[PDB]
């Protein structure tokens, strides 16, 4: 972060849990390759 | 102190410096006139630049054009694009945009060679 | 033709601000970044108001008939808007600070918290015309000694609760009249009160605490007023409070603390109904809806927003934008969805039918530089600063290849050809073009040929052919298939940004840094024409300058070129605050938007009296929706088109008219009626008489249609069979249609490429989907019956 | 019957099968499940117009784009 | 684009005719197809539902 | 002065080069 | 009725440019005499492949014509014609001796037979250009000919071939040369005489396909 | 595009000047009378003269020829174009208002109506709607697509010039007399307003047709509304 | 069990195909459903029928699905003369 | 008479007619009305603004 | 060096990438005293982008590309005492 703030053009910012960043809500394991599965 | 544009153009070894500034119509290559230009077989080579544009474009300015270096036929080539680039940068920067972009489009619409040179040497096969 | 209104905002669901259901829970309303986002969370779709403020923005509502909206800036510039038609209406400025603001129940009044005081006001009418002075202010308040954090309003309209830094929580009575009711101070808290909220029968009073104190004040004995009845505690080991709210009608307190928690409660007895966390990072705010079941949050630091359903505890939105980051986009070939890639270095993919980031795809550790779809839509590629680019599909949400070069060097663009057999890449720093097999994920060669670095790529589609084009001034055009590899340099004057190539594969749009466009031919090597577009984008003034704010070549030119699906029209944008759009065989703007007016943002106006700073990346014209993206340094930006209000008929005369329509569709000449429609081109009439037309002359209509219309009519058929609902009628228009004229299209291939990408994802979104439901609902019967088990 | 929210009652049907359509195959062919959804089948086997209509759409807008 | 344009009544018939036997014949198997797949997952998910 | 104008950097100024 | 005028001053620049010149800035004529107007194809199948479509000064134009495949069939045809003509042991870049003696050849097939030069030797080429060849088949080492046939491109450049070395052999060292002997093998050609080289060597090969087609 | 300034004068000479250093650039001549109306595409691509002799050019402009001229039977006191819908409006002296699209250059709408000189025209962003003030004292908004009228406001002094907002929200109409210029704000994009003409189907009346539940019985719908709810259902397990 | 752990090895093709499916077919049709169950192990290999076997479902829909061009060229060539 | 499309709004660019404005106090801001005409209107008498 | 980094990387180091440093030692510039004077009134660019900030550190790979805008004054005098002023391409 503080590298390339000092070398970059633009601005750079930076119990029981959940999580908001998934890659899908329906296939969930449905979707296999049938070569793995 | 009167307005003066100044352009460059080569081919392969030839180069011609081209100052185009506000006159009367007279266009001259080391002094001597358009019109008498030397291998005078490729004299129309070096006349289409003030060709394609009509001579109207080229009542107010006059342009002195010293050239050294090259054979005979890049000499021709190198006035031809010095002629060409200088009267497109005069329009640039003295008289409108719009006049500018639409030489530019005649040109580039006649051939691109008359602006910018393909200057960038050979493939290794 | 380019009507672009600013439609939908994909990207940062949330920023900063307070969500607010709507008076019902359909509509859930953020204060995203600028402007506000509607979601409409039944009939599952999302809009972005077209208004901006001036500054970042800080408290949203609207009232209780659901007809007026107030937003409200960091500094004092009110926002009115009519709701239910997205016109802006009176632009008001308080003089100071605003914290929150909230509408009375009953609409008549609305109460806002300016800093140590408080304001009363009562709102305009939105039946009657356009005032100039609507705002008529009722009263202030001036009891507090610091800052007011939150108000809260009775359920009817005489009571307001004001809490404040000052550990004081106030209630204060709307009218004088009947002021010694109860102009009372409960104090007691240890720090901050935070909240103050009335039960459903007005005789208690909660007020909750930093420090995770809830106080049940209640008018018993010990003439006898207001003491305290209960001390409750939240007991969160260093999680003070952060946000909360009271839904009365249902007895639920909801409550979010400083550590990415939040814990609900069942209040008056003080049970833990539910309890959670979202993050390493602080939910910010927190709404009800008016009936207690939908339950939204929204955290600001990540910038994330849930909602919950807490009856059977399900989500049914659950989103999260970036920190400040989307670097390139790319649409589906079939335009049903869309990627961006985002600095932070991650993919999301939304849909642009609803709004919803359906798919993280969370693999790269730096920065990301562009995305590209080939083969149809449902394999794309994504190119990395972090020493790889790497293919993702849509079908199971995996990689499947990592091609890195041996090297650890970046890129910075990449492209891949339509026959998805070869992946092309281009870097920074080792001045080459690499390129991939994607059957097996080795390095197929190291294809040099520049001086310099390349900085943008394209495949072709017709004789896929690779276009590069690198910073010594230089395009190369390459043909890389069938014992050849054939180059052929073009040579531009200035240095190169920004290639994009025409969809019909015969030529090839390039920007320059001497801020300029340029076509030219591939077959041949000779120009076409140049836009010149050094005058018509307006950065802006730096609040870091000496110099003025027009002559300083700051972002004076285009960043991102692409072309459209027909052929002309050439949108383009910068790193300046202007998306131009042109068109081609004519060389002027069609039109020039500004991108947004957030002095927040540095280079923003013109006339200003490190930081962020607008920026706009990747731009790109749809497939079919006739709608543009642009990633900015906000988010996704969708500006949407229409055949709608604008009236852009097609050789109309004298006697065509919608009345004269109707009367021969009434008179039934229905092949007369359709033309005599179209030619006027306008929408009610286009769906009347086209839904009006019965089912048993659908081949007379179609075999007769003219041959120029064609086009057209089936680039309404597929944008209405979209969200239309008669899918069997739609499907035998289109039947009747190509059948009939199905060897014109076929010799006419590419004036229809805008329309039978259209129809195509038509059938392979809804239709396709419907039949294979129905078919594993027929051979679910099928086994049902004929096997047999008897245990 | 009625072709009216036809994705949301095959849906529906489906959602009944997978959900305890076991019972209904346990005790298939017991008269009134028998002729229940006999009567079904013989309402929903003429909804296979659209699946003919849309293999053909598909393929012929398939081929006319590319070919 | 030429077989369009021939001029026989008998290719014309022939193409009926395979058209007609060759669809036959594509969706019968795919019926088989289904079935099984249909039966097979219900199979799979009483057992799950039966111990899971 | 050879391998300096073979490395000659073209684009350096001074405030003594305006005449 | 309608009327547009645009220049107002008469335009007369400080040089003083020839009259002829400055009557060229109208419409490009060729050599400043031939205009590419009104020049048309007579043949079909050869448009597309010679290129009369852009008027030209004077056939110089020396931009890059070969660094691809069919590229070399977009640069004019006397452009074509002369730089095919430069070529023997004499003379290689000799190339204004060849514009010079390709002016003289259009100039006298105008002196003599005042069609256009232009549309005489496009139509020459049409018609020189042959339509069926044999071709060597393998077989085993039988010398068996097969009949094939000759894209476009290849009966252009084969026709300007025929043409270059048929002005070669009738002016090898006898009387005239080879501007005055292209002209009159370059209008027997274009009237298609059959006493011309090019039409006789077309015959010749259309009869050897002819024969083992 | 900002380019070019146009000019028309008495004596039919139209000159075309470039306008960022104010020499003169081409000078078109076709009318023989004096020139009323002189308008220009977006596209730099169709120019159009509309003189009061009657006669209205459709030139080129990025050649020089022309390749249009409809002839009229009245004299032309005005002009109006709307760039984005490519169709422009003319004043009669038969006092008709005569709307005409500069690509088929039919005589697209012929609208009656006004008793006197009609003074002012504008269109409406939208292309939906002219409005004409005239010497009669009335403001008059024509909705072209139905070719009629759909009010006419009486005001007491005769309105001048009538001009629209960007944004079609403003009129801006001056009047004879009061030195300020008067404004009026419309109630068009707030609610759809009917169709009707006055004088001293509700679908096409209001311009906007819900679509029906269901053509027929045998037409097959779907779920009248979204369409992940189908998948939300099977899946939601 | 035997015969379908020869039905599974024979799923995984293209050509050895509709043989596996008509054996599976016959199978599912003429035994008992809870039999097939609770015959031991005999889950861990219709597991890995079924992904197979929806494979070429899909594929022979995609290629009936392409088979309407002759229905296409048909009314084509009826609209001919 | 009577509109249904466009109702009247502010007269603009009018100062005055002729008429003696009056002036008055609003407590801090010292307000003078002017009349217009038809309408009137009122300024401050800081600003200028209306 | 994979180990020696405890030493070498230090604030001469460190600095030495600033492109007032960069500056200097490309000879676009007397001295830091008017390079910064340069890059603040914002004539100097790296890649295709201005910069501004004298704080910037260029990497390596953008050390190759730290030049002076088209049209400006100190291009302009520079190839006007060099007598090579194309004024096509905007000086």
């Amino acid at each position: 972060y503080k590298l390339d703030v000092l070398s970059s053009v633009h601005f750079v910012p930076k119990t029981i849990s959940m999580e908001d960043a998934q890659p899908l809500y329906m296939s969930n394991a449905s979707s296999l390759a049938p070569q793995e599965i | 102190a009167v307005p003066s544009v100044q352009t460059f153009g080569k081919k392969k070894s030839a180069t011609a410096v081209a100052h185009v500034k506000a006159g009367k119509g007279l266009i001259k290559v080391n002094g001597s006139p358009i019109t008498l230009v030397e291998p005078e077989i490729l004299r129309f080579k070096v006349y289409e630049p003030l060709l394609l544009v009509g001579l109207d474009k080229f009542s107010n300015i006059d342009i002195r054009v010293r050239v050294t270096g090259g054979g005979h036929v890049s000499q021709v080539y190198a006035i031809r694009q010095a002629i060409a680039k200088g009267l497109v940068a005069y329009h640039q920067k003295y008289v409108d945009e719009q006049s500018k972009n639409e030489l530019k489009k005649a040109f580039t619409s006649y051939d691109r060679t008359l602006l910018i040179a393909d200057s960038r040497r050979p493939e290794p096969k | 033709k380019s009507d672009f209104k600013f439609s939908n905002l994909l990207g940062t669901v949330y920023r900063q601000g307070n969500i607010t259901f709507s008076d019902d829970g359909k509509q859930l309303l953020s204060p995203v970044g600028n402007r506000v986002s509607v979601f409409d969370l039944i009939n599952n779709k999302s809009f972005t108001f077209e208004y901006e403020h001036r500054k970042n923005i800080a408290a949203i509502d609207l009232n209780k008939q659901g007809t007026l909206l107030i937003s409200i800036d960091e500094d004092g510039r009110a926002i009115l808007v009519n709701f239910k038609a997205r016109n802006v209406l009176h632009h008001f400025n308080f003089k100071e600070k605003c914290s929150a603001v909230k509408f009375s129940p009953d609409g008549r009044l609305f109460a806002l918290a300016s800093g140590r005081f408080l304001q009363i006001w009562k709102t305009p009418d939105v039946n009657k015309d356009r005032q100039f002075a609507p705002f008529v202010r009722h009263r202030v308040h001036a009891g507090h000694f610091q800052d007011i954090t939150s108000l809260t309003w009775s359920q009817d309209s005489r009571f307001i609760l004001t809490t404040s830094k000052d550990l004081s929580a106030k209630i204060w009575s709307v009218d004088s009249e009947e002021k010694n009711l109860a102009a009372t101070t409960f104090n007691g808290h240890r720090d901050y009160v935070m909240g103050a909220f009335f039960s459903h029968d007005q005789e208690k009073i909660y007020t909750v605490s930093k420090d995770g104190a809830v106080f049940v004040w209640e008018f018993t004995k010990r003439k006898y007023s207001w003491r305290i009845t209960k001390k409750h505690f939240f007991y969160a080991n260093q999680a003070k409070v952060k946000c909360v709210t009271f839904h009365p009608a249902t007895r639920l307190l909801a409550v979010g603390f400083t550590s990415g928690e939040f814990r609900l409660y069942d209040l008056p007895d003080f049970t833990l109904i539910q309890q959670l966390s979202m993050g390493q990072n602080p939910v910010n705010t927190v709404s009800v809806n008016q009936t207690g079941e939908w339950l939204a949050f929204g955290s600001s630091k990540l910038g994330q927003l849930l909602v919950y359903e807490w009856q059977s505890e399900s989500y049914i939105l659950k989103q999260q934008g970036h920190f400040d980051s989307t670097n390139s986009l790319a649409y589906s070939p079939d335009g049903s969805r869309v990627v961006t890639a985002s600095e932070d270095g991650k993919i999301k993919v939304w849909d642009i039918t609803s709004g919803f980031c359906l798919a993280t795809f969370e693999e790269h550790t730096s920065s990301v530089t562009a995305v590209q779809f080939a083969k149809r839509g449902q394999v794309m590629f994504s190119s990395s600063l972090d020493g790889t680019v790497r293919a993702w599909d849509l079908i199971r949400y995996r990689n499947f290849r990592t091609f890195t070069g041996t090297e650890r060097i970046q890129f910075n663009c990449l492209a891949v050809d339509p026959s998805g057999e070869v992946v092309c890449a281009g870097s920074l720093d080792n001045f080459d073009i690499h390129v991939w097999s994607v059957q097996t994920g080795q390095l197929l060669d190291a294809l040099s040929g520049h001086e310099g670095p390349v900085s943008c790529l394209s495949f072709s589609q017709e004789n896929s052919v690779l276009a590069s084009a690198s910073w010594d001034k230089t395009i190369r055009i390459w043909s890389i298939f069938g014992r050849s590899q054939q180059v052929e340099p073009i040579e531009v004057y200035s240095d190169v940004l920004a290639l994009s190539m025409r969809p019909d594969g015969k030529e090839v749009a390039v920007s320059t840094l001497k801020g300029q466009i340029s076509i030219f031919n591939i077959e041949d090597a000779k120009q076409v024409g140049n836009i010149d577009c050094r005058k018509d984008i307006i950065s802006g003034r730096f609040n870091q300058d000496r110099f003025t704010a027009k002559n300083s070549e700051r972002s004076k030119f285009f960043t991102t070129i692409h072309y459209s699906f027909d052929g002309m029209a050439i949108v383009a944008g910068g790193n300046n605050n202007s998306i131009c759009l042109y068109d081609v065989p004519n060389e002027v703007l069609l039109k020039r938007f500004i991108v947004s007016r957030n002095m927040a943002l540095n280079g923003t106006l013109e006339f200003l009296n490190m930081r962020p700073e607008v920026r706009v990346t990747s731009v790109q014209f749809s497939p079919t929706a006739n709608a543009f993206a642009a990633a900015s340094t906000e988010g996704l930006l969708i500006y949407s088109t229409n055949d709608t209000i604008l009236f852009d008929p097609f050789d109309l005369d004298v006697d065509v008219t919608p009345h004269s329509t109707v009367e021969a569709l009434r008179e039934k000449q229905f092949l007369n009626a359709l033309v005599m429609a179209f030619r006027l081109n306008e929408e009610y009439l286009i769906n009347k008489v086209y839904e009006a037309i019965p089912i048993k002359e659908i081949p007379l209509v179609a075999s007769n249609i003219p041959a120029i219309y064609l086009p057209r009519i089936l680039k309404f058929i597929g944008d209405f069979a979209i969200e239309s609902q008669h899918i069997e009628f739609n499907l035998i228009w289109i039947k009747a249609l190509l059948s009939a004229s199905g060897g014109y299209i076929n010799e006419h291939k590419y004036l229809f490429s805008t329309a039978m990408r259209s129809i195509q994802r038509f059938i392979v979104r809804v239709a396709k989907e419907v039949v294979n439901t129905t078919t594993d609902n027929k051979y679910t019967y099928r086994f049902l019956v004929s096997t047999d088990g008897s245990m | 019957k009625s072709n009216k929210n036809f994705e949301l009652y095959e849906t529906f049907m489906s959602l009944l099968f997978k959900a305890h359509g076991d019972v209904i195959h346990a005790n298939n062919k017991n008269q009134d499940i028998a002729s229940a959804l006999q009567n079904w089948e013989d309402v929903h086997k003429k909804e296979d117009r659209l699946d003919d209509l849309v293999k053909f759409c598909m393929g012929v807008a398939a081929f006319v784009t590319t070919a | 684009k030429e077989l369009v344009s021939q001029k026989n009544e008998e290719l014309k018939l022939q193409i009926n005719r395979v058209k007609t036997e060759l669809r036959s014949a594509l969706k019968s198997t795919e019926d088989d197809l289904g079935f099984n797949v249909q039966g097979l997952k219900f199979v799979k998910q009483q057992w799950n539902l039966r111990h899971n | 002065l050879r391998e300096k104008a073979k490395e000659r950097n073209p684009d350096e100024y001074y405030h003594a080069m305006h005449s | 009725d309608f009327e547009v005028v645009e220049e107002f001053t008469p335009v007369v620049l400080a040089t003083p440019i020839p009259e002829e010149v400055q009557q060229a800035q109208t419409e490009i004529k060729l050599f400043n005499k031939w205009s590419f107007e009104e020049v048309e194809v007579k043949d079909a199948s050869l448009v597309d492949y010679v290129q009369v479509r852009q008027p030209i000064f004077v056939a110089h134009t020396a931009g890059r014509y070969a660094n691809k495949r069919f590229r070399k069939a977009q640069c004019p045809i006397i452009e074509r014609l002369t730089n095919s003509l430069m070529m023997n042991g004499r003379n290689n870049g000799k190339k204004l001796k060849a514009v010079r003696i390709i002016k003289h050849t259009l100039d006298i097939i105008n002196v003599l037979t005042d069609q256009n030069p232009i549309q005489v030797v496009v139509d020459a080429i049409t018609n020189t250009g042959p339509r069926e060849d044999t071709t060597r088949v393998g077989g085993g080492g039988a010398a068996r000919r097969q009949a094939v046939d000759v894209s476009p491109l290849r009966r252009v450049n084969q026709a300007i071939a025929l043409l270059t070395i048929g002005a070669r052999e009738a002016a090898f060292r006898n009387i005239k040369t080879i501007a005055e002997t292209l002209a009159e093998e370059l209008i027997n050609a274009a009237k298609g005489s059959s006493t011309s080289y090019a039409i006789k060597k077309k015959d010749e090969l259309e009869r050897v396909a002819k024969s083992n087609r | 595009c900002g380019n070019f300034g146009f000019i028309g004068s008495s004596n039919g000479s139209i000159t075309i000047y470039n306008m960022q250093s104010g020499i003169l650039r081409k000078k078109y001549k076709l009318h023989k009378r004096a020139v009323t109306g002189i308008s220009l595409d977006g596209m730099n691509r169709k120019m159009v003269s509309c003189g009061l002799d009657g006669i209205v050019g459709f030139y080129d402009f990025n050649k020089s020829t022309l390749l249009g001229k409809l002839k009229l039977d009245a004299p032309i006191t005005a002009m109006v174009y709307h760039r984005s819908s490519d169709l422009f409006a003319l004043a009669l002296d038969d006092l008709s208002i005569v709307v005409i699209d500069a690509v088929t250059q039919r005589v697209v709408r012929q609208l009656w109506g006004h008793s006197n000189r009609i003074t002012a025209f504008d269109f409406s962003p939208e292309g939906r709607w002219i409005v004409s003030a005239s010497l009669d004292s009335t403001i008059r908004t024509w909705d072209l697509p139905t070719g009629g009228c759909i009010d006419g406001i009486i005001v007491d002094n005769v309105a001048t010039n009538v001009k629209f907002s960007p944004n079609g929200d403003l009129l801006a109409t001056t009047h004879v007399t009061g030195n300020g210029i008067c404004i009026w704000t419309n109630r068009a994009q707030f609610k759809t307003v009917s169709t009707r003409t006055i004088d001293e189907l509700n679908d096409i009346d209001f311009n906007t047709y819900t679509s029906l539940e269901q053509i027929d019985k045998e037409l097959l719908t779907l779920s009248i509304g979204p369409r992940s709810k189908m998948n939300t259902l099977l899946h939601l397990d | 069990i035997l015969l379908m752990k020869r039905c599974r090895d024979w799923n995984t093709n293209a050509k050895t195909h509709t043989i596996a499916q008509r054996t599976i077919r016959c199978i599912l049709m003429h035994h008992n459903i809870a039999k097939l169950s609770e015959i031991p192990g005999m889950v861990k290999i219709v597991d890995a029928i079924i992904p197979y076997t929806q494979r070429h479902f899909t594929r022979v829909d995609n290629l009936v699905e392409q088979s309407y061009i002759l229905d296409y060229a048909l009314v084509e060539m009826d609209k001919l003369f | 008479k009577n509109s249904k499309i466009f109702s009247p709004f502010r007269i603009i660019g009018n100062v005055s007619n002729g008429v003696p404005f009056a002036t008055g106090t609003l407590g801090s801001t010292f307000y003078i009305v002017t009349c217009v005409g038809k309408t009137f209107q009122i300024y401050d008498a800081n600003t200028l603004h209306l | 060096k994979i180990s020696d980094l405890e030493n070498k990387v230090t604030v001469s180091a460190i600095c030495r990438r600033r492109l007032p440093v960069i500056m200097h030692r490309l000879k676009m510039a007397e001295t830091i005293q008017d390079a910064v004077k340069f890059i603040e009134q914002g004539h100097v660019r790296v890649g295709p982008n201005l910069i501004n900030d004298p704080a910037y550190l260029v990497t390596r790979n953008m050390e190759d590309y730290v030049t002076w805008v088209d049209n400006s004054k100190i291009k302009k005098t520079l190839l006007r005492y060099r007598n090579q002023i194309d004024d096509f391409d905007f000086s």
